[PDB]
């Protein structure tokens, strides 16, 4: 219940991220516009990107189940996913929709399905850092504490 | 007279992030969804700088700049109805907002008439760098 101590642990905890690769500076981008004329813009443009990147990875696991898989259908959702990744800083997954459109340009099926796998392991990991963070975030404003705003 | 801009982008993700960007920088913009819409809202409005995502649904951004320069050129958009657009001397500055592929490059780019270019993803400052060029 440090207060002092949870917003360091906060601090290292943001950090380990990027030194991991799953954040880079793009999400910084973001941190720095959240102020007080936009205080929930983080969490707001997130929140957006799970809603949607939740869709396209069930429509493109319908898309690679049928049994005549057309390409020019599976494709622009990859693309959609790389841009929504790389817009919020998410870097693991956006190289990896990366080597998924290299799949998907060669029509190579076996090797898609393993890139659809692998895209969906670096979205729940960034899921879960990215909700914690938040909880993090949260907890120490409500107990009368604050986030420092990133002045980068 | 507050400089009107126009952004043209098709992805949801993407137009939060550039209009809160283009809000601290001190600007509001309309927003078009694919190249038609981009078409419309210049038919109607005269705008100062438009932001022109390349790869988009129905028409792209490329496409759609030839469009918008031919109208330049000619003074109508027989061009555009040609090609299946559906439509009721002072040069639109159009920037380009690529994606980092082959398909993509700067001189494409320059090549369907763009002015200029911004690689994505979209910072503060790859905005302000623009902005400070092309809007007075
Ligand atoms: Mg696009």
């Amino acid at each position: 219940m440090d207060l002092v101590q949870k917003q360091k642990s906060l601090q290292d905890y943001t950090k380990s991220l990027f030194l991991e690769g799953i954040l880079d500076s793009q999400f910084l981008q973001l941190q720095q516009l959240q102020d007080e004329s936009n205080p929930d813009f983080v969490s707001q443009v997130v929140t957006l990107f799970f809603q949607d990147s939740d869709r396209i990875l069930n429509d493109l696991s319908l898309s690679l189940d049928q049994q005549v898989v057309d390409f020019k259908k599976v494709d622009p959702h990859v693309h959609q996913l790389k841009g929504s990744s790389s817009s919020i800083g998410a870097q693991r997954v956006k190289n990896a929709c990366v080597v998924f459109r290299s799949f998907c340009e060669q029509q190579n099926v076996e090797a898609c399905h393993r890139c659809l796998q692998q895209v969906k392991q670096e979205y729940y990991l960034v899921k879960n850092r990215l909700e914690t963070l938040f909880k993090l975030e949260q907890q120490i404003v409500a107990s009368g504490g604050m986030i420092p705003a990133v002045e980068l | 007279s507050k400089p009107k801009i126009l952004l043209v982008e098709d992805n949801k993700i993407n137009i939060m992030v550039a209009k809160s960007m283009m809000k601290q920088l001190g600007h509001t913009m309309d927003i078009a969804n694919n190249g038609v819409e981009a078409i419309t809202a210049i038919n109607s409005s005269s705008y100062d700088l438009v932001l022109m995502d390349v790869c988009m649904p129905v028409l792209d951004g490329l496409k759609a700049t030839r469009l918008i320069r031919s109208y330049e050129e000619t003074g109508n958009w027989n061009a555009a109805i040609e090609a299946g657009v559906d439509i009721s001397t002072n040069r639109l500055p159009i920037i380009a907002m690529t994606a980092n592929t082959l398909a993509e490059s700067s001189e494409e780019c320059y090549a369907n008439g763009m002015d200029s270019f911004i690689s994505k993803p979209v910072t503060l400052q790859k905005l302000r760098e623009c902005l400070q060029q092309y809007l007075h």
